[PDB]
């Protein structure tokens, strides 16, 4: 941004501020307020298995391990899937498609398969057909 | 001009594209409690937890609300079981649907029109919107098979396996159905299909020069805004207290009157909670009613022909075809319309040889000379024969008889 | 008194008795015609034997039988009056918003 | 003190009110024109006094 | 507290309201206009008009 020499902070979204002078030198800081989100299980019916997978909806995976103050996560945990739903950890990637048994969002589906036991797609809207 | 014998009959007619638009989902969002009510603060939520389960009685009204705004976007759209494609030919008889088939040109597969709608439409405190769970690729998909289903097997993919039939001959049967013979199309193909053509090029230009008509759209994103905006105007009043902001109260008294200041900005703030919680579940019931409206016209309009009057557009329906729009749907209906009237004298019988023909399908009418027999939507004489008419009674009890010749085909065989 | 107030209604009653007279004149002179396109006149007895054959029945049945019809007719519009004044509890509806 | 409540309330009860409109024309204007019957009552036996 | 619960409440009435004016509305274009087949949706029997 470019701040006129009489101004320290900035309202852009007009009811809070989200920039300001550097209180040390002249420059300009953005301010962007710390992360949060809900945190989802994603499990197939308890009485047929106990894997479960955990979505943390709404932020980048570049973040999960280190913020919260019980489970632990481990990068090694699974492959981390990053959906634009949030981030996913404890499921696969399958390119194939087939039915959105669980839904996620975004497109993205789940499901369980006996290689984690839970797996993550893009939903198939239905067999192709042509006449 | 009223007259006990008297008709006017249409001697042609014109082909009308209408549109309608229905909003169908609202934006899910989903309001952190604690995080609203308070942040970063350990007294605030000691102090709440005296309250109860508020938290999750707001939780799972709006968790309720955004499942509720998936299961209407997926019972509008998904409708079909299969997914057809448009073959590459492009050769239905005369009708040009390059306004409303995916172009595969542009880097997004939308119809032109689609693209129109979608051009013509225009966060820290604990508030986070959710993704809907089908995207917009997926609803175009649903749409262009809705699209290429009708076109290539007219309604009868809505009931059972696709079935193939030449696109004249599908309109040849909506015609039928509407009360026209076949012949009709058959013989003004080419206006038809250019009166077609030029309303689907006519309903183009009309969308595109004004936005107004979206508002019905338009309109509910606003709401949906501005519900948001006023919560978070909420966080900046005193509630009666000493000031606003909770830090500042908090760092300048001690517990036991900090406690009774936090107390009324808790009320404060729970109020304007409820608030909109309830302005939700409200606005989510009248969404809810609008979805189920237009899964019910999508269900009848497009994979049938309609026979109940005004429902798919006005005058006597045809077809109709969907469009996709930021939380909506399109309808394009094609109707058919009545354009030239003449008139004629009128008899609800015939006396012929001491017994009265009535008609078969039609209605008797006199041009001051003759008496003719033509269908009750398009003008078409035709001698009166024993074919047309059936016989039952006797020329005394109806009311309004005439004298006329009933022409007998067999006849002149015979002599032959 | 206190802050609040009643607004009158954009249209008129007599705006509504105009429209309903305007759409009875209409299904009366013209039968279902005036909803699709141009309003088109026919005679009255052949609206009605339009709609008998609607309802699954031949026309020359109303050709028939018009006057006994007509009287039926007559008599069943004659009583809604009655049936309507007499009981003061029809109207439960509106009352109760 | 007590913020943006009242003006809400304005607005939920104005909306109601346009509401009101909205279903009465919705309702009763579905006839472009104004038709009258001809003068004389001939209808060949019914009465629409 | 009092203004709002009398708004709510409005706010309900209104929705109900609005649903019978949509019936109304449907009722007017199908049975008014036209010969429904529909059962029962113009009163009981076979619909004349
Ligand atoms: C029925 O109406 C259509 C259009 O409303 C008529 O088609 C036009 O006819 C004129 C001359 O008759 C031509 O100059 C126009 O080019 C035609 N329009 C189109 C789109 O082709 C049609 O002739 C009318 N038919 C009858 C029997 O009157
Ligand atoms: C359907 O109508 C469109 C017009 O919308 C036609 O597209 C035109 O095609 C010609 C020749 O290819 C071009 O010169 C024009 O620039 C095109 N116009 C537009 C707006 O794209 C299309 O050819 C028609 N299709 C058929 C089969 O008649
Ligand atoms: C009413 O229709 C009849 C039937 O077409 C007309 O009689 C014919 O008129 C044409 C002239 O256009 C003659 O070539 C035919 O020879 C006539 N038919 C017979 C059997 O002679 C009649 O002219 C029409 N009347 C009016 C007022 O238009
Ligand atoms: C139709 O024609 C018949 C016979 O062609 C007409 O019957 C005549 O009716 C008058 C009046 O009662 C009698 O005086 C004649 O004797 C009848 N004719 C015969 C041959 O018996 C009948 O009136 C005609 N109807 C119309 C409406 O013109
Ligand atoms: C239609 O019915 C009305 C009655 O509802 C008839 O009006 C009556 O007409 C007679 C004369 O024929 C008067 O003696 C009565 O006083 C009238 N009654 C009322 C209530 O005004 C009317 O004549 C009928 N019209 C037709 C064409 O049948
Ligand atoms: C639960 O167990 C029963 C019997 O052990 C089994 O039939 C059922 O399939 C199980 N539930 C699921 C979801 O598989
Ligand atoms: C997190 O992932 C998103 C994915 O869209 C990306 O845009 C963003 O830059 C990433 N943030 C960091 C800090 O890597
Ligand atoms: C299959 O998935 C892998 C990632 O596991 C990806 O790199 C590859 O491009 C995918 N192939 C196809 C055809 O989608
Ligand atoms: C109405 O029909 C009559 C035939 O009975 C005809 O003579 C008259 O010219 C017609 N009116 C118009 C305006 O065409
Ligand atoms: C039609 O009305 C006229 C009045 O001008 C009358 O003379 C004639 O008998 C009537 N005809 C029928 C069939 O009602």
């Amino acid at each position: 941004k470019k701040f006129l020499p009489f101004q320290q902070f900035g309202r852009d979204i007009a009811d809070t501020t989200d920039a300001v002078r550097d209180p040390q030198t002249l420059e300009i800081l953005d301010i962007t307020p710390c992360s949060f989100g809900g945190v989802s299980v994603i499990t197939p019916g308890t009485n047929t298995s106990n894997q479960v997978a955990v979505l943390y909806q709404g932020v980048n995976c570049t973040e999960v391990p280190v913020a919260i103050h019980t489970w632990r996560v481990y990068s090694t945990g699974s492959n981390v899937f990053q959906t634009r739903a949030g981030c996913l950890i404890g499921a696969e990637h399958v390119n194939n498609s087939y039915e959105c048994d669980i839904p996620i969002g975004a497109g993205i589906c789940a499901s369980y398969q006996t290689s984690q036991s839970i797996i993550a797609y893009t939903m198939s809207l239905g067999a192709e057909n042509s006449v | 001009a009223y007259s006990n014998n008297s008709i006017a009959i249409p001697t042609n007619f014109t082909i009308s594209v209408t549109t309608e638009i229905l909003p169908v989902s609202m934006t899910k969002t989903s309001v952190d409690c604690t995080m609203y009510i308070c942040g970063d603060s350990t007294e605030c939520s000691n102090l709440l937890l005296q309250y109860g389960s508020f938290c999750t009685q707001l939780n799972r009204a709006l968790t309720g609300i955004a499942v509720e705004q998936d299961k209407n976007t997926q019972e509008v759209f998904a409708q079909v079981k299969q997914i057809y494609k448009t073959p590459p030919i492009k050769d239905f008889g005369g009708f040009n649907f390059s306004q409303i088939l995916p172009d595969p040109s542009k880097p997004s597969k939308r119809s032109p029109i689609e693209d129109l709608l979608f051009n013509k439409v225009t966060k820290f405190n604990g508030l986070t919107v959710l993704p809907p769970l089908l995207t917009d690729e997926m609803i175009a998909q649903y749409t262009s098979a809705l699209l290429a289903g009708t076109i290539t097997s007219g309604w009868t993919f809505g009931a059972g396996p696709a079935l193939q039939i030449p696109f004249p001959m599908q309109m040849a049967y909506r015609f039928n159905g509407i009360g026209v013979t076949q012949n009709v199309l058959y013989e003004n193909q080419k206006l038809i299909a250019n009166q077609f053509n030029s309303a689907i090029g006519k309903i183009q230009d009309s969308l595109s020069s004004t936005p107004s008509a979206l508002g019905k759209l338009q309109d509910v994103v606003n709401q949906n805004a501005q519900a948001l905006n006023t919560l978070v105007k909420q966080l900046s009043s005193n509630f009666g207290a000493i000031s606003s902001v909770l830090n500042d109260i908090l760092s300048r008294l001690d517990p036991p009157e900090a406690e009774v200041q936090i107390d009324r900005l808790i009320t404060g703030r729970l109020q304007s909670l409820q608030t909109y919680v309830t302005q939700q579940l409200i606005r989510a019931a009248e969404i809810r009613a609008s979805a189920n409206l237009a899964a019910t016209k999508m269900s009848e309009c497009v994979l049938g022909q309609s026979k109940r009057v005004d429902f798919c557009g006005k005058g006597y329906h045809l077809m109709s075809f969907p469009q996709s729009a930021p939380h909506g749907v399109v309808f394009l209906h094609v109707t058919y319309v009545p354009a030239q009237e003449k008139n004629f004298t009128t008899a609800p019988a015939i006396c012929h040889d001491g017994k009265a023909h009535f008609p078969r399908e039609g209605v008797f009418v006199s041009n001051g000379t003759h008496w003719f027999v033509t269908q009750r939507n398009f003008y078409e004489p035709q001698i009166i024969t024993t074919d047309n008419t059936f016989v039952s009674g006797n020329c005394d009890v109806v009311i309004g008889i005439v004298n006329n010749t009933v022409y007998d085909p067999l006849q002149p065989e015979l002599d032959s």
